[PDB]
């Protein structure tokens, strides 16, 4: 669990070094968007439920996962999974703060595919809905800002895969 | 015995061992010595520590040898031997373990259960320690009878 | 830049999650002994023996062994002319009994790994009741007569299994003899006469 | 106090226990039965057990019986291994939240 | 003391889970298991990570595995790390 | 200058053994100097006739019951009016030094033989033996020996008292001249009857041919492969018996060696071969963090001198001094013995022993791979989804030969 | 003549060294295996004509078809120099239990025997089998001391192994 | 080569007479100064190479015709040389009070010993006074006089094996005159 300062502040640490002009010039670079990721924090908590609902109608909402058999089919199915998909648009948000993922695979990634396979849930299904999470994501946030978020998606799809 | 147990109590606590569980593993050995003179009395003594103390078992507890009793015929009072000299085999590790700890995880733990479900009464095999306990005594002095009479009441206490 | 770094996170961290993968416990992947030699295809005559034998469910226990599973080839080297003596007899469907000790010697308890051998001399006895000295010295290990082929491989309960050359038979191992015929001595007067009277035995007569 | 676990926060800071694991030892401990099991009555212990392996009071009667009669019988290495066992105790706390 | 004093059925205390371990007992296992809540849709508790890796004692391994299919849990695998096979004396 | 002179120009006057045999391979194990004392006991004669039977024949078995033509050459030598050169000398021109190293042999296996023999050492260049193929072939086999044991290099190095050895002479005059020393007397174990392969050729073990290998080494500049110099070979019979971190014998090939085995290796040895190279650049000055306050913590340390034993009273106590050289400098036990431990606690040194190790498990399995089409194979690993592809269709690394047909 | 002293000076000039602390350590057990050993040398010279004897009709028990003509033991001018070698045996090993090592008999008894056997046709078995007499007669706490025994009856079948 | 047991032996085979108990107690005495023999070898040894330097320098500064130009001990390579051959006698000499008797001395350093020196053009009678100079020492280390080291022992008596290093280094004297 470390952001981008926690990071420059470890690898400058962990020589025995001070600061010097390369950490601190990406520190420079982490406070510029500081601004950035503050406001893109903002507008996605509140559109949480609403981004949410807008990815799984444009990925998974009508093909054969919903139909029974498929899986989201009981309603304890389906309800875990906007409670799953909740998570990933959560702790996305936490990395596009910290600027760092490493709190993604601390508290995410460990043991999330071991867990799908278990409970047999569709991996490849998960990603898709993930990948549609990240095209309405930089739709409210913007361009760069959509860049940044969606930088943390596919790390989530990546290391899930 | 006392050497593993004072072990693990001090393990458990993250500690070492106190002067009060050294000077008693010390204490213990040098105790070592008259403890294996006591388990030898008993040892070659057992044909007439288990004969004898299935005689006063029968006189007292004649329902579980009559036609009826779990002992019954010439193949259950065999077995009906057989258990006491397990018990009286254990009393002999004990006294060398200096504890219980011998006799608790062997014939002791979860005893009931056994006899409950061999149909045997547990109080009549109760019974039978008690009457193995005056018999073992009477072969030691005092100074040994309360050790060697120790461990058969312990077995007394839990088999019930 | 270190470079054995470590694991953790939070500050004094090296960039390395915890445990190298961010699992602190990991869940082993190995299986037991008697199917990760089934999987190695190598280990087909011994896995077929422990199942028959009766001694499979000896090593299928928790304990830390270090096995000495000879590769069949090792069970093919059976044809000696000298070790084809004291083992043929095994091969009758009566003597399981010599079977399963001298399956037996190559179990030992405790995880006996080859770097934890670096030119040490250290015996001990089996499962089957009798002493085997394990030698390791210039990077060659020894188990009584094996010379063991491959390494170390991983099982389930923190055990070890290594490939010999051979097949380690028991020190005091005499070999079953054949079964034979019951004989019986035809007369009883050439038996009597067999037997040395008390005037004999005290030089008064021849 | 300064008191130390220093076995028992070796074994959950690697993960190698749960903190259920690492709440049941403590409880097992004696710096423990020496706080809140030695000066209290059996009685007491239970509602003292709830307040900590639980974290709420007990509910009803017969949900004290079942687990006086634990104490009553295992004592203390029985009754938080009753309670770190339960169903309870899962569905809020499975091996990481404390 | 132990879990296995006298009782069973018709018993004062209720009947439950009654493990074979012997007093102060030191063996322990090392299990894997998933275990999905199946009771987060009406509660709606913040998610905790179901797959866990841990070692559980001797004296409350039972108990555990008796209760981790109670609530549709399955089990990878276990092992005995600590502890010996066949032994009389010595598990304490 | 550590060596002054080597083992070929003769040890002067004031030493009783040479420069380079004190802390070369000598000293260790059995291939020194017996040579014979001027009157001697008759079970003293049978020590230095022992050991010439050892080295001239080279662990053959000489068969003591017949000695057919020995017992005149050991009698001329009993007396005293042969040499121990020659003694070396009448024994290789026997029948029982021709039947088994010359009736079979090579001329490059026996020459290779009497450098073993005769010498210590093996022949060096090519040119060395095409003297002695061209003696040979125009003087015969008895003036081949004669212009073999009487050129500059016998005299000298053992003289007319001693008997020949292993000459670990320390200064190589090629480098492969050790390579091939430790391949040709073969350990202490196989004589030169099985390192030919007289035997197996032999029909009932005797009159067979006395093949050699190493006359590819002979011809062209190319080395011994180190498996011929390190398993079956005399640095094994005269080993130190040390802790050595790099061990130097090989483990024994294993069975079922596999690709997925080796190509993690590779790359486990390029990680460390990458690694150790930008570590070493760092080393001594910036590891060292507390060297930057040396300066100053060295003068700020340099007030009020204590000349007896005794002051430093600091209000009236005791409190007194060392006054040594140790702890003057404040320094203690555990400051010297910082160096013996520093193995697990170095990062230089913590690389460079998992390279050696790591590489010489490299070279004995990658080497395990000349088995190729009906080897069993195994899978000890749990079989899992790392697998490098089989793209071999095309040039990828293509060594630049510019001249393709250049005519 | 090979024993502790001879072997541990030879070995030490064989590396042009003085004599160590290993060297002298090796004479420290000269002097504690020395009440043994002469005592058993003391016994053997007092007693050697009766053992002479003793074994001398030992080897003409088994092996009696050397009083045959032709052989060897045939006629009692070539059996007397039958008992008068088995006596230069038993006085090898008297020289051999006073100076500690096999060098009495490795150059007086055994160096060119395997040559000299062979060409006066001399049974090598017969010599041995009135050696091994001797070992088997000695009675161990009568004969000499126990050590002693130990230490007489490791020289006499250093003489059986040597010869066949 | 012989020692003290392997001479009466020897001195018996020319007898034909077994070893018993008229020689054995002039064999029971040597390993009863058993003892005192290892600590007088010891005491050489362990002072040995202070010894020859205490010797061959000692020659020097009687006769200073040696370290004369063209001399013997003139070059550096001639001086350690002749330390060289202090040390090689020393330890002859030590191998013969080890063995208690002299033939490893006078076949394997002294036969053929001053015929070398004939040769090499040594000089003989400085090379007396070197080895007599290490009787001096032999005698001082082996009876504790030395008067700048005593060695720690056991009080008694060594003017027999004082004498007998005594008489093994003036048969190194007799060869070389
Ligand atoms: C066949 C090429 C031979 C031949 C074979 C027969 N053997 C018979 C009986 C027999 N063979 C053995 C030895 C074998 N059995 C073993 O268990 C082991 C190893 C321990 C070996 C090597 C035994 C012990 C017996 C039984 C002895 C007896 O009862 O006499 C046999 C007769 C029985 C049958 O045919 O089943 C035969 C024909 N005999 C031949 O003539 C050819 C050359
Ligand atoms: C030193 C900077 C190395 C190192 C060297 C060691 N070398 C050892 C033996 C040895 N060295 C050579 C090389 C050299 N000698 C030659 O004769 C020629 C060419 C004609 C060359 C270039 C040779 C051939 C040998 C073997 C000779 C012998 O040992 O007799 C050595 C001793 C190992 C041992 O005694 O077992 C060492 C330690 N070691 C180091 O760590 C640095 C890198
Ligand atoms: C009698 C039990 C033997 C036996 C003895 C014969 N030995 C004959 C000759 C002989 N033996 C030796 C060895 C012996 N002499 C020594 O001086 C020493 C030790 C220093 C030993 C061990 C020698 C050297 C000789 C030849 C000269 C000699 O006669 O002394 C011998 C005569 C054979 C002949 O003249 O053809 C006999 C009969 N032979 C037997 O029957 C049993 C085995
Ligand atoms: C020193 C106290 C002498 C002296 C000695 C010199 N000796 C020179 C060469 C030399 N020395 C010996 C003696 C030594 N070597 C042995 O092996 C043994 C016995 C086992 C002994 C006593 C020998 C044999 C040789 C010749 C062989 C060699 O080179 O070592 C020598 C060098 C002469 C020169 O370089 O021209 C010297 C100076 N000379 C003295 O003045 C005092 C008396
Ligand atoms: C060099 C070694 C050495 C010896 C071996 C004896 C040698 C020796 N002891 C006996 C003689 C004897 N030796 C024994 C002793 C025994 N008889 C047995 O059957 C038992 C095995 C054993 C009892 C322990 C007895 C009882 C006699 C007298 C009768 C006999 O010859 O057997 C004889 C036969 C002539 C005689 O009676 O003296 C000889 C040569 N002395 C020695 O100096
Ligand atoms: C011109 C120079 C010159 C010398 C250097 C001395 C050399 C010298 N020292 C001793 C005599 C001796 N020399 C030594 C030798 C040594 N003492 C030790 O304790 C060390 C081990 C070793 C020196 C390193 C010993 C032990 C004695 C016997 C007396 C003694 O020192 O206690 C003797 C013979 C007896 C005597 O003369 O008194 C001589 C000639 N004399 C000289 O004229
Ligand atoms: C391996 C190496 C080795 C040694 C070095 C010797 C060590 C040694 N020296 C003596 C013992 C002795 N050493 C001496 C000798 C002397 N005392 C003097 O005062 C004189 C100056 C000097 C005479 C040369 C004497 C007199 C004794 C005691 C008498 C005796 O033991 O016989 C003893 C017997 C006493 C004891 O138990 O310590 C031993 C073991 N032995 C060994 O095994
Ligand atoms: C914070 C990091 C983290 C994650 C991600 C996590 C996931 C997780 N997802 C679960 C179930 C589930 N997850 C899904 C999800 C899906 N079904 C589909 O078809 C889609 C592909 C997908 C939605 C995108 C479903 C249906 C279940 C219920 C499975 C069952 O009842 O068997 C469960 C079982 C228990 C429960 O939901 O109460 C866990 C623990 N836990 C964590 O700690
Ligand atoms: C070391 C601790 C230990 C004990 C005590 C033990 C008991 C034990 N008692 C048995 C049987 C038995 N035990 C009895 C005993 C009795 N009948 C009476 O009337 C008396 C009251 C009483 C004896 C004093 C009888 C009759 C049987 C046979 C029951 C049957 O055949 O159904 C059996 C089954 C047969 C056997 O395997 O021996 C066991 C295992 N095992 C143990 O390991
Ligand atoms: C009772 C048996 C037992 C042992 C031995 C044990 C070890 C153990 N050592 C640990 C860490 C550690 N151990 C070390 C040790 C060392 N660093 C070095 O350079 C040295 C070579 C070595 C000291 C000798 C360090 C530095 C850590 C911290 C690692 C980290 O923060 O990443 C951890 C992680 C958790 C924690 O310390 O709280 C455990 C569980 N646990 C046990 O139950
Ligand atoms: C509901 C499904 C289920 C099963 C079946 C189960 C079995 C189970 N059997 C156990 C032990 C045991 N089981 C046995 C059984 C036997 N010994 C024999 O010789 C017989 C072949 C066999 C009786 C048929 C024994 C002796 C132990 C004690 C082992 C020990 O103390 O080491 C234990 C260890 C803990 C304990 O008993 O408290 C468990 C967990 N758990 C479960 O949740």
């Amino acid at each position: 669990m470390q952001d981008a300062i926690t990071s420059v502040i470890n690898a400058a640490d962990v020589q025995g070094k001070y600061l010097d002009a390369n950490s601190v010039e990406k520190l420079r670079g982490y406070f510029q968007t500081g601004e950035l990721r503050v406001r893109a924090a903002a507008t996605i908590a509140a559109n949480a439920a609403t981004i949410i609902k807008e990815a799984v109608a444009k990925s998974l909402l009508y093909s054969d996962i919903t139909r029974p058999g498929g899986n989201m089919y009981t309603t304890r199915r389906y309800a875990a999974c906007i409670r799953d998909l909740d998570y990933y648009l959560r702790y996305a948000t936490y990395g596009m703060l910290a600027g760092d993922p490493s709190i993604l695979d601390e508290r995410v990634l460990n043991g999330l595919k071991e867990t799908y396979n278990s409970l047999g849930v569709p991996i490849g299904a998960t990603i898709q809905a993930i990948q549609a999470m990240k095209e309405v994501t930089g739709s409210l946030v913007g361009s760069d800002a959509g860049k940044e978020m969606g930088l943390y998606f596919d790390y989530i799809c990546s290391g899930l895969s | 015995s006392i050497v593993t147990k004072s072990i693990v109590n001090a393990d458990a606590e993250a500690r070492y061992l106190s002067p009060g569980e050294l000077d008693r593993i010390k204490s213990f050995v040098l105790s070592g010595q008259r403890r294996l003179r006591i388990a030898q009395t008993l040892t070659e003594n057992r044909e007439r520590i288990v004969k004898q103390g299935g005689q006063q078992l029968f006189q007292r507890r004649p329902d579980v040898v009559s036609p009826g009793g779990n002992a019954y015929g010439e193949e259950m009072t065999a077995t009906c031997l057989r258990d006491l000299d397990y018990y009286l085999r254990l009393v002999t590790y004990g006294i060398i373990a200096g504890d219980v700890t011998p006799i608790e995880e062997i014939g002791l733990v979860g005893v009931k259960e056994m006899y409950s479900a061999l149909g045997t009464p547990i109080s009549g095999v109760a019974e039978g320690i008690r009457c193995m306990k005056d018999v073992a005594c009477s072969l030691l002095s005092g100074e040994d009878a309360a050790e060697v009479g120790f461990y058969f009441d312990y077995t007394l206490a839990a088999m019930q | 830049r270190t470079a054995y770094p470590y694991t953790g996170s939070g500050y004094g961290s090296a960039g390395v999650p915890y445990g190298q993968d961010t699992y602190g416990y990991k869940a082993t992947t190995a299986k037991s002994i008697t199917e990760t030699a089934a999987q190695a295809g190598v280990f087909n005559t011994f896995v077929k023996l422990l199942n028959e034998s009766g001694v499979e469910k000896l090593v299928e226990q928790a304990g830390p062994y270090t096995v000495f599973a000879p590769t069949d080839d090792a069970f093919a080297a059976l044809l000696e002319p000298h070790s084809f003596n004291k083992l043929a007899t095994l091969l009758r469907p009566e003597n399981n009994d010599a079977l399963r000790k001298v399956l037996m010697h190559h179990v030992i308890p405790g995880a006996f790994t080859s770097a934890s051998l670096m030119d040490r001399a250290v015996t001990v006895k089996s499962l089957a009741g009798e002493p085997i000295s394990i030698m390791g010295l210039n990077k060659l290990v020894t188990a009584g007569t094996a010379k063991v082929v491959r390494a170390d491989v991983p099982c389930a309960n923190g055990c070890i299994i290594h490939a010999v050359s051979s097949v380690i038979i028991p020190p005091n191992y005499v070999p079953v003899p054949q079964p034979t015929k019951p004989v019986f001595p035809r007369s009883v007067i050439a038996e009597i006469a067999k037997l040395p009277t008390p005037r004999q035995a005290l030089g008064l007569d021849p | 106090y300064g008191f130390s676990f220093s076995v028992l926060e070796s074994q959950v800071k690697n993960g190698q226990i749960s903190i259920k694991e690492f709440v049941r030892s403590l409880g097992k401990s004696s710096v423990y039965q020496k706080q809140f099991y030695q000066p209290y009555v059996n009685s007491r212990v239970v509602e003292l057990a709830f307040r900590h392996f639980l974290g709420r009071n007990l509910s009803s009667l017969a949900e004290f019986q079942k687990f006086f009669a634990i104490l009553s019988k295992k004592g203390l290495t029985g009754l938080v291994d009753s309670l770190i066992n339960s169903r309870e105790y899962s569905d809020y706390f499975n091996e990481e939240t404390v | 003391a132990y879990d296995m004093d006298g009782t069973g059925a018709g018993s004062l205390e209720p009947r439950g889970i009654k493990s074979s371990a012997v007093e102060k007992d030191s063996r322990c296992f090392k299990v894997t298991f998933v275990l999905p809540s199946q009771s987060r849709l009406y509660t709606f508790r913040e998610l905790q990570n179901v797959y866990t890796t841990k070692m559980v004692p001797f004296s409350s391994w039972y108990a555990e595995q008796q209760r981790i299919q109670k609530m549709g849990g399955k089990i990878l695998k276990v092992e005995l790390v600590a502890g010996g096979q066949m032994r009389s004396v010595g598990n304490q | 200058k550590v060596v002054d002179r080597l083992d070929s120009q003769p040890s002067a006057a004031f030493e009783q053994t040479k420069q380079v045999y004190t802390f070369s391979r000598y000293i260790l194990g059995p291939h020194r100097a017996v040579v014979a004392p001027v009157a001697m006991d008759p079970s003293e004669k049978e020590v230095v006739l022992r050991a010439v039977y050892r080295q001239v024949f080279g662990n053959a078995y000489i068969m003591e019951e017949e000695r057919a033509e020995l017992r005149v050459m050991e009698s001329q030598f009993l007396l005293g009016e042969l040499s121990v050169k020659e003694l070396v000398r009448a024994l290789a021109k026997s029948s029982t030094y021709k039947v088994r190293f010359f009736e079979g042999a090579v001329q490059y296996r026996f020459i290779e033989l009497c450098f073993k023999h005769l010498l210590g050492r093996a022949p060096d260049n090519h040119e060395e033996i095409a003297v002695h193929m061209r003696k040979y072939q125009q003087e015969g086999y008895d003036a081949e020996i004669d212009s073999y044991l009487d050129a500059g290099e016998y005299d000298n190095v053992f003289g007319d008292d001693t008997v020949p050895f292993l000459r670990f002479r320390g200064v190589y005059t090629p480098c492969d001249s050790f390579n091939r020393q430790c391949a040709l007397q073969g350990g202490w174990a196989n004589s030169d009857k099985a390192m030919g392969g007289a035997a197996l050729s032999g029909y009932n073990g005797s009159d067979g041919r006395q093949m050699s290998t190493m006359i590819g080494n002979y011809i062209s500049g190319k080395p011994i492969p180190y498996e011929k110099v390190a398993a079956d070979t005399p640095l094994k019979s005269t080993a130190p018996n040390w802790y050595a971190r790099p061990n130097p014998a090989l483990a024994p090939q294993p069975a079922y060696v596999s690709a997925k085995e080796i190509a993690e290796l590779r790359s486990r040895v390029s990680k460390l071969e990458a690694a150790w190279s930008v570590a070493v650049k760092q080393s001594a000055a910036a590891k060292d963090t507390v060297e930057t306050w040396r300066a100053a913590a060295k003068e700020m340390a340099a007030m009020r001198g204590i000349s007896p034993m005794g002051e430093a009273y600091f209000g009236g106590i005791a409190q007194k001094v060392d006054n040594g050289a140790l702890a003057q400098l404040g320094n203690k036990a555990s400051s010297y013995k910082k160096y013996l431990y520093a193995i697990e606690t170095d990062e230089v040194s913590r690389l460079e022993v998992d390279l050696e190790e790591a590489k010489g498990q490299l070279r004995v399995l990658e080497a395990a791979m000349a088995k190729s089409t009906p080897m069993t194979r195994t899978a000890e690993f749990k079989t899992l989804t790392k697998n490098v592809a089989a793209v071999t269709a095309a040039e990828k690394a293509d060594p630049l030969s510019k001249r393709p047909r250049i005519s | 003549m090979k024993s502790v002293i001879t072997t541990v000076v030879s070995a030490a000039d064989a590396a042009g060294r003085f004599p160590s602390n290993s060297d002298l350590e090796s004479i420290q057990g000269n002097i504690q295996r020395s009440a043994a050993r002469l005592e058993a040398a003391e016994k053997l010279a007092g007693n050697h004509e009766a053992v002479v004897k003793e074994a001398g009709d030992a080897c003409f028990a088994k092996y009696a078809y050397l009083k045959n003509p032709g052989e060897a033991g045939e006629n009692q001018e070539k059996i007397n120099k039958c008992y008068r070698d088995v006596d230069h045996y038993m006085r090898l090993v008297n020289y051999c239990l006073v100076v500690g090592g096999t060098g009495p008999l490795d150059e007086w008894g055994i160096a060119g025997a395997r040559e000299v056997y062979r060409t006066l046709n001399l049974p090598t078995s017969a010599y041995v089998a009135s050696i091994a007499y001797t070992r088997d007669r000695l009675c161990v706490p009568r004969d000499m001391s126990a050590q002693a025994g130990v230490e007489f009856s490791a020289y006499l079948d250093y003489l059986i192994n040597a010869l066949s | 080569m012989l020692d003290a047991f392997s001479r009466v032996v020897v001195n018996s085979d020319a007898k034909a007479a077994y070893v018993g108990g008229s020689d054995l107690q002039a064999l029971k005495s040597f390993i009863a100064d058993g003892n005192k023999r290892l600590d007088a070898v010891n005491s050489i040894v362990s002072n040995a190479s202070c010894m020859v330097s205490d010797a061959v320098s000692g020659m020097i500064c009687e006769n200073p015709g040696l370290i004369s130009p063209g001399g013997n001990c003139y070059t550096n390579r001639r001086m350690a040389a002749c330390l060289r051959d202090g040390e090689i006698i020393l330890r002859y000499v030590s191998y013969a009070l080890l063995a208690g008797d002299a033939s490893v001395l006078e076949d394997r350093c002294l036969n053929g010993l001053k015929e070398t020196y004939i040769a090499l053009g040594v000089p003989t009678n400085s090379s007396i006074r070197a080895v007599s100079i290490m009787k001096a020492q032999a005698v001082a280390f082996i009876t504790n006089t030395a008067t700048e080291r005593k060695m720690s022992f056991a009080a008694g008596d060594c003017t027999s094996l004082a004498s007998e290093v005594a008489s093994y280094f003036d048969r190194v004297g007799a060869a070389i005159s």
